[PDB]
């Protein structure tokens, strides 16, 4: 299991979940952030957690997503996770 | 995945309370393209599982999941078929299937929806009789226009509860086949739910076979492998079709026949007042929970007065003390229990049931110096090293023939290319005397538990080579095990003394209360050894004594963590695969009955919900080293595709009730 | 024909022919069958529209003017009937809520509400048509009230894997299964109205077929017996004809 | 027993004011005595009206069929019959209900005799348990139980058996055939049960004769089966030839017809 | 109990706050709650047997003076459709011979015939009673020949297989399938008769309910109004107690 | 050196740290997110993103007091991510990886 | 390329910014979070820097400088690894 992480624009947000619920990825938690950049914006942080494989399937999707040139869109924070654990089941990895 | 249906454990509300538990941990995924069809004796819950998945009821935990999100309301995209007709008597035919096109595709005008109409009327093959009315019809093809309608909205999950079950067989059949058709002509899924076994077996993809009674559960998930371009005439003739047809006929009469029992069991004399209860366990630090539940006064807590700790020297002592009746209630080895219930070594089959699994992932195999010194430190050396030569052939050991030591050992080994009895040797030995054994050199091997193993490493007698975390880390070491005549008589002091375990193991697995435990496994009347010798692997990082630096183990005492309170089916028939492998018993050919005979999860769910724990064990495939993906629904083959094994003779074990 | 039609025709000649021979005997002196249609054939048999002024009309404008009492009620039943039948029933609270009294209330017969009705409403007309108004509710809102419960269970659950809860919900299921109640309803509702129209006139007076028959028993002639049976039989006919007319609706739907 | 109930060419032609239906035509049936004739075939191909011929129902209008040489005309207790629907009057409770065929055919016989008759004719069937609950108070199984029990109260030579079960559920079928065959075996008296349920006439039955369906039925193809008489249910199954009785018997009924 | 007992009584006091309130308007001249109970309460409710000597007894002796006639008559036509209902049915000829005749017979209005029934008896008392029995036999004997008519095919097979015939055929196959359908017809024929002897006092004088309405509608007095309501509440809960101890009969067979 | 982030229901909290308190755990950084996943309902749902860090001995042990704690039974309940940290400082005093807490 | 994920009081968000500029790397995410240790939950900021591996000492003793407070509620600072973020805009590999 490996973490991707990623920062869009706020309005952005139905165009990477529209981009991920067809691509067979449904879960994810997006919360509210203010970014600095280059006073504060008010930037949404998409955060989806996937096997290693789908790392550069789902990535590629959200890159795809919110693709508009202008300097202040975010990057794709990615980060390891030994274990992923659910509360309804109690199961591991 | 497409529809899948998590775990649901739907309640039924009683008056005063009566929570009669319809099913309990249903998992079953299906994939596109699937006809599952849902066998069960009656009694469990069938329609209660399909109304759950077409969601006219409520599921109480968890739910049914359709291409990844859930279902809380009826809608049509997962149509059904009612056993009652259920048509419109009010309106014609053409009509009746106008009725749910002519609401679903609302984005679709006249003309364009009189086509869909008028084919879907036409492949179900309800010509002719197409302006008719439902009361001139027969009941004959008066369900084929509850089948076409439902077809006509072009569904996703279509089912079918039992829709033609009134009809005589002869109509039952000729109705198939028209839903034969369908199915190859199309692409449509479904959750068939039958009675017939006929029926099933014949239009299916993957039988699921529910069990009886409450708490209801999958039991077996049969396959059938037919190619499924499929004609009624055509499928009979098939040469492994009727084989298949005597699996699910052979296991509907078990649930017959195991369904009077249970009702024979519940209605029996009652037991006498107990004064006191006489508990056997064996010295070893994994004994732990049975040790603190009394120390620390967990079972007065819960009311159970005096009880005794009988003590035992020799594995043996505690099967012949619980079969016998001096003792109950003795806790021990995971693999025994099952042994008793098959009587592994032509003994009289007594069943042995087995609730509260108390204990994993507690066993190291230690050689001796001899083999370290040769140039072993891991199965490959030792395969190469008994190759070189007979000399004295090794002879390795076991605290008792038939338990996870004597298994898990062997399938150790022959994973190795060593077969366990002609290559090596393995002989019982108690545990309690074992540690001079090694020095007299008549073995080379253990595979007992923490205390006697680090025995060898700290008197550089040995090294611990290998370790149960490294072959299997859910291997089971301890469980409750009561005869089943001592379950309902005394329904009380059982599930008392279930709940007094569970305590005494949460208490003794947080880090903090490990150390008080400590002082208490220390004293003449329980495991005496030096405090000094059972700290490794408990508070103490172990220390494997092959001159390497030692690593805290954080999880090879587990009593409460991962989830270890639970008698997983799944594993326990395991055993049962093992132990005929080596031929110590004929592979039952009613698994699917004694497997959930010994072990009562009945009782742990009532002892865990009332208490507060996880009570849904994890589905739990047998991971070792080397996983081979065992799959808890065809064990004869997983059996028969073992390189080394002895032969394979299928038989049904019968057990008397008492 | 001849087994169905032809048999009944006989039974009135030998009803008939036993009916005679009354007259001699001194016990039940009713008008003979003989003579019962000699003094009626000419002024009232053969002009039903005999019109001559006030409250002496022909039998065919007595008739009309009841008739039509129980066309102008029994319509503010109906449609209170159907209407405020369904509106119970589909809530099992309320309907175990005035059950009981409907209950009650449905049994107390016609002209037990007339000394009453009369009060509220001072004008003669506007009474008949209450009583039966009143009185004709009951049997309709019963009888569509349970139809609406007594709905399968079958139609309701294929009414909601389909989404069809809502206004169409109401006429594609539920109206259309409790047709069939309501004919039932309607079927002794209006032999109950025609009960209570007869019987609302004979007391409180005025034009229609009562207080022809009483005012008749009143007064005696030579012809008051004869023209009460007279009277007596085209109340019969028309009771007949006015429940056989819901008797054929009720076959088309 | 040589010449016991004979069908002789019977042949029934319904009114049909279309014209003619001829739903029976050259039917052939020689039934020996103490058989389990089965009559499987399709619904509405007549074989309903076969039996509802004997029994004494209908007219051949063809030609006749002999029972000991005696011509069948009019029902009577020898053909006792057993209906679908149970035939059992709500009113009288089950042991009445017996104990109505018994006086109905033994009007001399002494009283609190019969009544030893239809009490000892209630626990082959194991229903003298249950000796006065209402027929809208038992359950469906054991309401058809006392349906054989009634019809074997009477000692009938012919116990003609419409399809008994045709509602009760996979269960409760094990239980009753056996205690169906196990009472057949105690008094000998022919049966010609009307299966359509093919699995069940093989393992029950002597002589099951399949008639082709249609307008112009007639009987073909009389299977013969040689199970041992003590039939066991779970013995026969895996037996390597029920298996090339049954798809054979389903090659007679779907695929030709 | 709580569940099936509280909701009916929530109605009554929706019904007595809308039935009061109605009095504030001087045009509605009906009397109210709080006194319509109120001065009736001592003559009338605490006493209910209360005797003064002509026609003008307390309630009870009212009720039980109709229901004694209803009692006393309605036991002819009791065993109407009993007796002369079988004999009908059994002969399929006479069945469709009369069918017709008693329909036109049956709906004819009851209180129609006492115009006649007055003419053929001299007195009153044997005439109120024989308008009971000539209303009330129609609607027994025409739903027990239904009955004849309508055993279940599968009862006459049942009877058929064995030699049932005569005698031992009528007392354990026919008359015991036509017991289900007598008490249908006698809900209905005990509820009819009860129409007619409320309405038929009403026309005859005398002694008893009905009656008891028109004279004190008839003589206007200061409250007279006030028991005319309490008699409503009489009749209507009486007619219940009648139509359901019937219904109880019938549960018991 | 494992770090704890438990997506759990939105009223769950107030059975988390009463019963995790008891685990000896004293720092918690509960934070607020909206979530979206098999369960129904309209698009978006508000969950609590319970983050703990935890040493790696009783990372096994904090995890199971939540499921026990913040289970319901109904899907929609969350997840546990575990993630590793190498230096975690405490600015108090800027000691080694030691939590010191 | 390590994410420094400090917790710091609401009140010392302004200060670090001339610290977080002056380190050369300005550019952060910021959010808020009910922190609970020792001090019921109070309000508290938590800051996500993808800081490079070759400079997280000289970002950790700036963020420390400037978040110095000594009383009760301090704050804390993370260290998570990352293997490689890439920019949406572009989408090159880092
Ligand atoms: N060190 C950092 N850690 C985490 N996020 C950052 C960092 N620096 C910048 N960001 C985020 O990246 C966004 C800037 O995106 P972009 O304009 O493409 O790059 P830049 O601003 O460096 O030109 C900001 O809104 C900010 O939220
Ligand atoms: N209203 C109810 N109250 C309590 N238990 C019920 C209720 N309805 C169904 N059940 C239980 O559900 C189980 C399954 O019922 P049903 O679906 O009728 O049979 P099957 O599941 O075998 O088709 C039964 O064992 C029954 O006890
Ligand atoms: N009154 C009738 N007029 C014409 N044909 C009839 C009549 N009653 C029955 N039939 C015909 O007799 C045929 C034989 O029915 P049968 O097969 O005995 O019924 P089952 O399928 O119940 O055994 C039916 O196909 C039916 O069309
Ligand atoms: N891949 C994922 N990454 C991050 N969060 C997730 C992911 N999948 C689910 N979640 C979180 O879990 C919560 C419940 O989702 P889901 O898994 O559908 O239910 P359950 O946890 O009961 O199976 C959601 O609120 C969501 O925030
Ligand atoms: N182990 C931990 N897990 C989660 N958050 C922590 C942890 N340790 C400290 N924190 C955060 O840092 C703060 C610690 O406050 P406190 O315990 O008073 O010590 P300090 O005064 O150093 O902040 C809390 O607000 C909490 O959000």
């Amino acid at each position: 299991m490996k973490k991707v992480e990623a920062i869009i624009r706020p309005f952005k947000l139905d165009e990477v979940k529209i981009a991920l619920v067809n691509a067979g990825i449904v879960g994810m938690t997006v919360s509210e952030v203010r970014g600095f950049g280059r006073e504060f914006l008010q930037k949404l942080k998409v955060e989806i957690v996937v096997e290693d494989n789908q790392v550069d399937m789902v990535v590629d999707k959200i890159i795809a997503a919110a693709r508009t040139g202008e300097i202040g869109d975010g990057k794709i924070f990615i980060s390891p996770v030994e274990q992923v654990i659910r509360i309804r089941t109690g199961e591991k990895n | 995945t497409f529809v899948e249906i998590d775990h649901v454990d739907r309640i039924f509300d009683l008056p005063n309370g009566g929570r009669y538990i319809a099913l309990k941990n249903i998992e079953l995924k299906i994939k596109q393209g699937e006809f599952v069809s849902l066998i069960g004796h009656s009694g469990c819950g069938k329609s209660t599982l399909l109304n759950i998945i077409a969601g006219l009821d409520r599921a109480s935990i968890g739910g049914v999941t359709l291409e990844g999100r859930e279902i809380r309301e009826p809608s049509p995209d997962r149509m059904v078929v009612f056993q009652n007709y259920s048509l419109l008597p009010w309106l014609t035919v053409r009509e009746n299937v106008a009725l749910a096109v002519d609401e679903v595709y609302q984005g679709k005008s006249k003309g364009e929806r009189r086509a869909i109409i008028e084919e879907h009327i036409d492949m179900v093959g309800l010509r002719l009789a197409a302006n008719k009315r439902p009361s001139e019809l027969s009941g004959g093809m008066k369900q084929r226009v509850a089948i076409a309608r439902a077809l006509a909205t072009r569904p996703k999950l279509l089912l079918l509860d039992e829709p033609f079950g009134a009809l005589d067989a002869l109509t039952r059949g000729s109705l198939q086949e028209q839903l034969m058709k369908i199915c190859n002509e199309h692409q449509i899924t479904c959750v068939m739910v039958t009675h017939d076994v006929d029926e099933a077996l014949l239009l299916s993809d993957r039988v699921v076979m529910l069990t009886n009674g409450p708490e209801a559960h999958i039991g077996q998930i049969l396959e059938v492998p037919i190619s499924r371009p499929r004609q009624r005439l055509e499928v009979v003739k098939h040469p492994s079709y009727y084989n298949l047809r005597n699996e699910i006929i052979y296991f509907l009469n078990q649930q017959k026949l195991a369904k009077k029992r249970q009702t024979q069991q519940a209605s029996a004399p009652l037991g006498t007042a107990k004064a006191v209860i006489e508990i056997g366990f064996m010295p070893l630090t994994d004994s732990a929970p049975l040790i603190v539940a009394k120390e620390k006064g967990f079972f007065a807590k819960y009311g159970l007065d005096n009880v005794i700790l009988n003590r035992a020297n020799n594995w043996q002592a505690i099967a012949t003390g619980v079969v016998t009746g001096k003792l109950d209630a003795a806790q021990m080895v995971a693999g025994m229990p099952i042994a008793l219930t098959l009587g592994a070594g032509s003994q009289t089959p007594t069943p042995v049931i087995n609730a509260l699994n108390l204990s994993r992932n507690a066993n190291a195999i230690t050689f001796s110096k001899r083999l370290y010194n040769q140039g072993v430190r891991s199965l490959a050396d030792l395969k190469a090293v008994i190759d070189s030569s007979p000399d004295q052939i090794l002879t390795l050991g076991v605290v008792h023939s038939a338990s996870m030591q004597n298994l898990i050992l062997r399938y150790w080994l022959a994973a190795g290319g060593i077969d366990p009895d002609r290559d090596v040797s393995l002989t019982v030995i108690p545990p309690t005397q074992m540690v001079s054994q090694l020095k007299a050199g008549n073995i080379d091997g253990y595979c007992a538990g923490e205390p006697w193993n680090y025995q060898a490493v700290h008197d550089d007698l040995g090294f611990v080579a290998a370790t149960a975390l490294e072959i299997w880390s859910g291997q089971p070491k301890k469980v409750l095990g009561v005869r089943e005549d001592w379950a309902q008589k005394y329904p009380e002091t059982y599930l008392n003394l279930v709940k007094a375990l569970i305590e005494a193991c949460k208490y003794c697995d947080d880090l903090r209360n490990r150390e008080e435990i400590l002082e208490i496994l220390c004293r003449p009347e329980y495991l005496d050894v030096n405090p000094a010798y059972v700290r490794s692997g408990f508070i103490d990082p172990y220390d494997r004594g092959d001159g390497t630096p030692p690593q805290q183990l954080t999880a090879y005492n587990q009593f409460y963590l991962n989830k270890t309170n639970y008698p997983n089916r799944t594993e326990i028939l395991w055993m049962i695969t093992q132990m005929a492998r080596w031929g110590l018993t004929p592979f039952p050919k009613n698994w699917v009955e004694i497997t959930e005979r010994v072990c009562r999860t009945d009782i742990f769910g009532a002892a865990a919900r009332d208490l507060g724990l996880l009570d849904i064990g994890e589905d739990d495939p047998i991971h070792l080293f080397d996983g081979k993906l065992f799959n808890p629904s065809e064990p004869i083959e997983y059996l028969k595709s073992l390189e080394i094994r002895r032969q394979i003779r299928i038989e049904e074990v019968f057990i008397s009730s008492g | 024909l001849w087994k169905k039609v032809v048999p009944p025709l006989v039974a009135l000649g030998i009803f008939l022919v036993i009916w005679q021979l009354l007259c001699l005997n001194p016990n039940f002196k009713l008008p003979g069958p003989i003579e019962t249609f000699s003094e009626t054939w000419d002024p009232f048999i053969i002009n039903p529209f005999f019109d001559n002024g006030e409250s002496d009309k022909g039998l065919g404008w007595q008739i009309l003017s009841s008739l039509g009492r129980v066309g102008l009620g029994f319509s503010l039943a109906a449609i209170a009937g159907i209407i405020l039948g369904i509106l119970i029933g589909v809530n099992p609270l309320v309907y175990n809520a005035v059950d009981p009294i409907f209950q009650v209330l449905r049994t107390v017969p016609p002209l037990a509400w007339l000394p009453i009705s009369l009060a509220a409403f001072q004008q003669a007309n506007p009474s008949a048509i209450f009583v039966i108004f009143i009185t004709s509710i009951w049997p309709i809102l019963l009888n569509t009230t349970v139809g609406v419960q007594q709905i399968p269970q079958d139609y309701i659950n294929v009414a909601k894997v389909l989404r069809l809860k809502g206004v169409k919900y109401f006429f594609k299921i539920v109206f259309p299964a409790t047709v069939p109640y309501i004919f039932t309803g309607l079927r002794i509702g209006i032999g109950l109205s025609w009960l209570a129209i007869v019987a609302a006139e004979m007391l409180v007076g005025g034009v229609g077929i009562g207080s022809f028959i009483w005012d008749a028993y009143n007064t005696t002639t030579e012809t008051n017996l004869s023209e009460i049976i007279l009277a007596l039989i085209y109340v019969g006919l028309v009771g007949l004809l006015l429940d056989r007319l819901v008797g054929f609706v009720a076959s088309k739907v | 027993t040589d010449n016991f109930l004979v069908v002789e060419g019977v042949s029934k032609i319904y009114p049909t004011p279309e014209g003619p239906y001829t739903v029976l035509d050259g039917i052939d049936l020689k039934v020996r005595e103490g058989e389990f004739v089965c009559l499987i075939g399709h619904s509405g191909c007549g074989k309903s009206t076969l039996l509802n011929m004997i029994s004494g129902f209908n007219t051949p209008s063809e030609g006749v069929v002999l029972l000991q040489d005696k011509p069948i005309t009019e029902p009577g207790p020898d053909r006792m019959m057993v209906f679908q629907n149970y035939c059992l009057l709500p009113w009288l409770n089950v042991f009445e209900n017996v104990y109505l065929a018994v006086d109905a055919v033994f009007p001399n016989k002494p009283q609190a005799e019969k009544r030893a008759i239809v009490r000892e004719h209630l626990a082959m069937v194991g229903l003298t348990e249950a000796a006065e609950k209402k027929p809208s108070q038992i359950s469906g199984g054991m309401k058809q139980r006392v349906a054989i029990a009634r019809a074997l109260s009477i000692r009938p030579q012919v116990l003609i058996l419409d399809e008994p079960f045709g509602a009760l559920d996979a269960i409760t079928k094990e239980e009753l055939q056996e205690e169906l065959l196990q009472i057949w075996s105690d008094h000998q008296v022919t049966v010609l049960m009307i299966t359509h349920d093919i699995d069940e006439a093989l393992f029950l039955a002597d002589r099951v004769v399949m008639m082709t369906n249609g307008p112009a039925a007639q009987i073909g193809e009389i299977l013969d089966i040689p199970f041992d008489r003590p039939r066991n249910r779970r013995r026969i199954m895996e037996d390597p030839k029920y298996y090339d009785l049954r798809n054979y018997a389903l090659d007679f009924l779907f695929n030709r017809f």
